[PDB]
């Protein structure tokens, strides 16, 4: 009803929105929180760290700080196990090869926006973000 | 002069070398005031420095309540004796020297003046004006 | 605090015998927080007051009384640290020799005598503030060198307490026959290094702020110079840095007295840079900077600055000798953690002393106060005020 | 110190007084001082007193 | 030890909403953190309120607040010996009250919101005061209790008794017209019906205030100099021990309110009492025989001094600072420049400015004669004179709102002008008016002194102007003339509704801008200090009010000034300590070598 479209735009590790963009956030449209601290105080404590997009809704008197996203994120998915580490072990340097098929089964997923050739472009691409996967494929 | 002289001051002899005693002339306990140096006033090898009517001075009790002795304060000349000369070209002297305790602003320490006040001291300090009886 | 003694015994691995002397009121906080009830001390006092009855009578004596812990009246501005009990009745005899068994008993403590602490449950947490200090309110932040023509004293004030830690010394420049006998610029260079490495190891030389130079003559100017000139030699950047620990004071007396000389005479030092307001000032003048051009990079009071943490933006944490030492005591606690809680985020401290125009400001204030590295607009929302 | 100032009395525990019958006044409380001492006595044990409690 | 202080918490309601802010003043402050009573809210009003007690001092609400609507001041315990009466919670409370003595005159003088006009209702029996409590229930006999050690408890004995009742001068003259029509029929009516006192009474009255076209007129037909003047007849008409004046000087012009005081004295000497408030000094000086004289902030409190001297009185008022008291009632000392102090340009700009030739207005009751005269350019001229004389006709000729008669003056120039009597007719809201005639002006820093920050016109933007003040829309009247460009700037009467503060911010602002700018102004006054200040040279008017008038050329302040003060008869020596005019009585040897001199006022110039 009282509602638009989203915003794509985070910025942070901070949860309750970025922190307290839980908050000032009506302030030309018409929401206030429908997550904006529910699914907030569920979005960096869901996947803490690093960003990923926040896309912020305006649905019906209340925002909704979608702490949706793509890579980065999902490439570093590339593994099995990261038991945390608290802070500051020397950078806990997570890299160390990955599976086969590192293209139309982890970017035929992020396809579509990339351009030209699909594999021989994207499929090809996402590979060199593998900077945490350090040591390639195998 | 100086703080809290609103006006000039037109030259007139000088009267008082530092070392001389002139009367204290308010109510403030204060019997004389020893005269250690003038405000405002230059530098001469060997010159004393010295003031007159009117002039801002720095000066200890030498005879008075013991709550004021012992200490340097703030005076102001207010009559004189050697005798000096005004623009309508008089030659004027008082019967003694004289002048009252006060504040680097100019304010007087006690309330009453004894004695008459020469023009020119009471034209530089408005609060010596109030507390002055004859004038000139 | 001085501690006597402490030993473990071999038939209990864990607890401990602790004879100690409590020095300052905040060495009665100390006491505090290690005695526990059931634990047992035997202190003296001066019992013998009876009836009358069969005769006059009294006798007198010095009766010491080995008491279990049952309660304590503990009231930090009044100087009173009581701990109430019932006799432990040492029908052994060699304890409690003199008092009549069956009747409670008390110890009000004072400075004068030592006692010993029977304890049951000596941890790790009260170890450290028995042989680091125990002020987690934190009140100073001196140390101090007198030094004459021939006798120096080193002096230093404490971790906790306007209580000394370590009484160094060198060999002092005499004023000798000659040009002043080389044996002085040697023996000078010796004490920096002696100086440097107790407070070193003494300290976190992060603690305190305040070293003090103080001499009849320009002994202390000399010094100075002599310091930054070693300073220079190493590439001592822990010195270099840092213009603000030392301050050059002049005085007549230089044995213990000389530092009551230098401080409360107006010579040198007032509310400027006696390094105990330092950087406490310094931190407190960034903290109204950022606050009042509504920044959102200062924030303050009980509320509020723990709001202001929940967001973890904070550096130099404002603390005060008001609230804490006003009457309270718990509260402390919470305030401890929330530093370090901060720090794990991000910050240095200073606690300011509200006997000061400065610790009045923030005690106005609730006694506590941030400047923050980053703004993080908001802080008074999640948690509901202004 | 000043510690403890007012220590006891803030520590004794609060008692309400009880409701009584009034006493009366002047004259008739005089009266019943001389009846209560002298008039139909009240004990003897061993020579007299004059409020005890359990004896 | 330390002497002793308090806290006064004064908030105005007016500047408050707490929706906006929240109850913030109670969430901020340090004593309700701490589990006190400092600030308690008020469920039913809806208003903050503080408390004295509980409050620190700490000043940190008052930053807070996003308006500025709570104010916290520390006083070393002067104003909790004197209490009075006050309004309410976080309001104006009074301090003091002024002595009342009979056969003889006593003044009062102080700026707007002291409390001059609630003291004359206490000591009229109209209001009782509560004396800073609960006192309401007539409770005269708390008041006498209250005042012991002090002279006025004879008088609330008496008060109570009701052997005198006070005949009271109302003294809001902006009021008074919607109040009395008729007095019910025609001020001639109101002077039979009072008139207890003498036939003789009727007549002599009227002819001393220059009454006599005004009988007719009804009382809300009249202009406010003729407004003012009823009431003072009817003052003296009744029959009565205590007759009190509330401000008889406004509205006046110059001749008329020094005709007002004479009449006012007289009843002293039937051995009267009369007490009295005035805004001016020359009036205050003349009517008065011992002066009160009420200081502190407006609308905050106000506190009446010792009884005093007349000519003591008046001194101790310039210098902005009183001993006993130990305040500095005023932040500036007022002075004016000697005319050796003004700046020495050759001044002409384009070879002088406009000129007048010979006009005429005529209505046909009354006609302006105007000799033909020159203006010059970046000059100041005053106009003074007698009101009815047509200073207000000369004015809109040259504004072009008014046709001579006879004459013309058809100037290019662009020409501001600022009314003398301001009604407000003007839809819309103040900031919005002010606005529209220029921004850019109200960014300036001049404007920021004398308008802005004293008034608090922050808080006046959302206000009508059909809901505003008097003295607080003459201000702005006045700025929003200087708000734009123009060749010639015309003012009429800027002093009226004005304290002493306001009048001389107004003195500044004229002349600064004008000097600056190189524009000229023409002014019009009854005010002799402002004259003064402003001005380069003078018009006088004269002739006979409500009939005819005439005007002259500008001439030098010397000059015209000894013109005007000659017709009055009044000198003004000189006092050496003010510097400040010292009146002189008629019949004199002093007064008399000066008529022979010719000098009214002095300054620091030469002269004998
Ligand atoms: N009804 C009221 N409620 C609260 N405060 C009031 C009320 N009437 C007057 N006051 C207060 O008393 C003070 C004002 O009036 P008074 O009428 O006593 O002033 P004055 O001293 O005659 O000043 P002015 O020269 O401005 O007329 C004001 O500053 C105001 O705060
Ligand atoms: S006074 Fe100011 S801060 Fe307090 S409620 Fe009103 S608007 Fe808000
Ligand atoms: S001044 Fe301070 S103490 Fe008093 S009401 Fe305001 S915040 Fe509370």
């Amino acid at each position: 009803p009282n509602e638009v479209k989203y915003l794509y735009l985070r910025a942070v590790g901070g949860e309750v929105g970025a922190s307290a963009a839980l908050a000032p956030k009506i302030g030309p449209l018409g929401l206030s929180p429908k997550k904006v601290g529910e699914d907030i105080a569920k979005a960096t404590k869901e996947f803490k760290g690093i960003k990923v997009t926040v896309q912020l809704k305006i649905q019906n008197r209340q925002a909704a700080a979608s702490v949706v996203p793509s890579a980065s994120s999902l490439v570093i998915t590339a593994l099995k196990e990261p038991p945390r580490d608290r802070k500051k072990d020397k950078n806990v340097k997570h890299s160390g090869n990955i599976q086969l098929d590192e293209i139309i089964e982890i970017a035929r997923q992020m396809r579509d926006k990339s351009f030209g050739r699909t594999l021989a472009s994207v499929t090809k691409e996402i590979l060199g973000t593998a900077q945490s996967v350090g040591c390639r494929v195998d | 002069s100086g703080n809290g002289a609103q006006g000039t001051k037109f030259r007139i002899s000088l009267g008082l070398p530092v070392g001389a005693i002139m009367n204290c002339a308010d109510n403030s306990g204060a019997r004389n005031l020893y005269i250690i140096a003038v405000k405002g006033s230059g530098s001469r090898l060997n010159r004393l420095p010295a003031a007159s009517l009117g002039d801002m001075v720095m000066a200890t009790v030498k005879k008075g309540k013991p709550e004021l002795r012992k200490k340097v304060m703030p005076a102001i000349v207010v009559r004189q004796a050697k005798s000096w000369r005004r623009r309508d070209g008089v030659f004027l002297y008082f019967e003694d020297n004289a002048g009252v305790i006060a504040n680097p602003k100019g304010e007087m320490k006690g309330s009453a003046i004894t004695g008459p006040v020469g023009k020119e001291c009471a034209d530089l300090w408005p609060r010596v004006a109030s507390n002055s009886g004859v004038v000139v | 605090m001085k501690v006597i003694s402490l030993k473990k015994d071999s038939f209990n691995k864990g607890g401990a015998v602790i004879t100690l002397l409590p020095e300052d009121k905040e060495d009665l906080f100390t006491v505090y927080q290690i005695v526990d009830k059931d634990d047992e001390l035997i202190f003296k006092k001066k019992f013998t007051s009876k009836l009358d009855e069969a005769g006059k009578k009294k006798s007198t004596d010095l009766v010491k009384l080995k008491i279990k812990v049952i309660s304590e009246d503990f009231d930090m501005k009044d100087e009173y640290l009581k701990y109430k009990g019932v006799t432990v009745t040492d029908e052994s005899g060699a304890s409690n020799v003199d008092i009549p068994v069956g009747k409670y008993l008390s110890f009000t403590l004072d400075y004068v005598y030592p006692f010993t602490i029977i304890k049951q449950n000596f941890n790790k947490f009260m170890q450290k503030l028995l042989n680091e200090a125990c002020n987690i309110e934190y009140k100073s932040d001196t140390a101090a060198v007198v030094l004459q023509e021939g006798i120096a004293h080193v002096c230093l004030v404490t971790s906790s307490s306007t209580i000394l830690k370590q009484k160094i010394e060198y060999s002092m420049p005499k004023k000798k026959r000659t040009t002043d006998v080389l044996k002085f610029d040697e023996k000078t260079e010796k004490f920096y290094k002696a100086i440097y490495s107790a407070m070193k190891k003494d300290l976190n030389f992060d603690k305190l702020k305040t070293i003090i130079l103080c001499s009849p003559g320009f002994y202390a100017k000399i010094l100075m110079d002599k310091i930054f000139q070693y300073a220079e030699e190493e590439h001592n950047k822990k010195i270099l840095d840092n213009k603000g620990m030392f301050f050059i004071a002049h005085c007549s007396t230089g044995y213990l007295q000389g530092i009551n000389e230098v401080l409360k005479n107006p010579l040198y030092a007032s509310k400027l840079q006696d390094t105990k307001y330092s950087k406490e000032i310094m931190v407190m003048d960034e903290f109204l900077l950022h606050l009042n051009k509504d920044d959102d990079k200062a924030w303050y009071g009980e509320k509020e600055v723990v709001k202001a943490a929940e967001y973890g933006a904070i550096s130099y944490l404002l603390l005060t000798d008001k609230v804490l030492h006003s009457d309270n005591i718990a509260q402390r606690e919470e305030y401890l953690k929330l530093m370090d809680s901060v720090e794990s985020n991000g910050g240095k401290a200073l606690v300011l002393s509200t006997l000061h125009s400065l610790g009045e400001e923030l005690d106005q204030l609730t006694g506590i106060a941030c400047i923050l590295k980053y703004p993080l607009p908001d802080l008074d929302e999640d948690d509901g005020e202004e | 110190s000043l510690a403890r100032a007012g220590k006891v009395k803030s520590q004794t525990p609060k008692v309400e007084k009880t409701e009584k019958p009034k006493k009366p006044k002047g004259r008739a409380y005089k009266r019943l001082l001389y009846t209560r001492r002298f008039v139909n006595v009240t004990l003897v044990n061993g020579k007299r007193r004059m409020n005890p409690g359990p004896s | 030890m330390s002497d002793k202080n308090s806290r006064i918490a004064i908030v105005s309601a007016d500047k408050c909403k707490p929706k906006k802010c929240r109850q913030e003043c109670k969430r901020s402050c340090p004593v309700v953190k701490t589990g006190k009573l400092c600030i308690e809210v008020t469920p039913t009003s809806k208003i903050a309120f503080i408390s004295e007690i509980l409050c620190i001092g700490c000043g940190i609400c008052v930053k807070k607040c996003p308006f500025d609507a709570i104010q916290i001041i520390n006083l070393p315990t002067n104003l909790e010996a004197h209490v009075t009466h006050r309004y309410s919670a976080n309001s104006f409370k009074l301090h003091r009250l002024p002595t009342p003595r009979p056969g003889q005159v006593l003044g009062l003088v102080g700026t707007n919101g002291i409390g001059k006009s609630t003291a004359l209702k206490i000591l009229a029996g109209k209001q009782k005061p509560n004396l800073g409590r609960f006192d309401d229930p007539p409770e005269w006999q708390e008041i006498i209790k209250y005042f012991r050690g002090s002279e006025l408890q004879n008088y609330f004995t008496k008060m109570l008794e009701d052997d005198i009742k006070a005949i009271i001068k109302p003294q809001y003259v902006d009021n008074i017209p919607r109040a009395i029509k008729g007095p019910v029929q025609k001020v001639g009516e109101l002077l039979k019906l009072r008139m207890e006192k003498s036939p003789e009474d009727v007549k002599r009255y009227i002819k001393i205030l220059q009454l006599e076209n005004v009988l007719k007129r009804d009382i809300e037909k009249l202009s406010g100099g003729e407004l003012q003047r009823f009431a003072i007849g009817m003052s003296c008409v009744q029959e009565a021990d205590v007759y009190m004046f509330d401000e008889p000087s406004s509205y006046l012009d110059v001749k008329q309110r020094l005709n007002a005081a004479q009449i006012i004295r007289s009843l002293l000497a039937p051995t009267k009492y009369v007490i009295c408030v005035e805004h001016d000094l020359s009036v205050l000086d003349y009517l008065s025989d011992f002066v009160c004289i009420i200081y502190g902030v407006p609308s905050v409190y106000g506190v009446v001094t010792l009884p005093a001297s007349v000519r003591e009185g008046i001194n101790i008022f310039l210098d902005g600072h009183i001993p006993a008291e130990n305040l500095r009632f005023r932040t500036e000392a007022l002075q004016f420049r000697i005319a050796d102090a003004t700046e020495d340009l050759q001044n002409d700009s384009a070879s002088r400015a406009f000129s007048y030739p010979s006009l005429k207005k005529t209505q046909g009751d009354f006609v302006l004669n105007v000799e033909e005269g020159e203006f010059s350019d970046s000059e100041i001229l005053v106009m003074m004179g007698e009101n009815g004389t047509g200073k207000t006709t000369l004015i809109k000729l040259l504004a072009g709102a008014l046709k001579p008669d006879e004459g013309q003056d058809i100037p290019k120039l662009n020409v501001s002008m600022k009314p003398q009597k301001i009604a407000p007719k003007f839809p819309g809201t103040v900031r919005q008016l002010f606005f529209k005639k220029i921004r850019g002006q109200f960014l300036n820093p001049q404007f920021q002194t004398d308008v802005v920050k004293p008034l608090r016109i922050d808080d006046i933007i959302d206000q009508e102007v059909q809901h505003l003040s008097g003295g607080e829309l003459q201000r702005v009247a006045i700025v929003l003339a200087l708000g734009i460009p123009a060749d010639i700037y015309l003012i009429d009467e800027p002093s009226a509704y004005l304290d002493s503060e306001q009048r001389i911010i107004c003195s500044k602002v004229i002349r600064r801008f004008i000097l600056h700018n190189k524009k000229t102004a023409f002014i019009v006054e009854h005010d002799f200090i402002m004259a003064t200040y402003l001005a380069d040279k003078v018009i006088v008017f004269e002739g006979i009010p409500s009939k005819n008038a005439h005007a002259r050329a500008p001439e030098s302040l010397l000059t015209g000034c000894n013109r005007f003060l000659k017709n009055l008869n009044v000198t003004f020596r000189r006092d050496p300590n003010s510097f400040r005019p010292r009146i002189n009585k008629l019949d004199s040897q002093m007064d008399k070598e000066q008529k022979s001199s010719g000098n009214y006022f002095f300054l620091d110039n030469t002269g004998i």
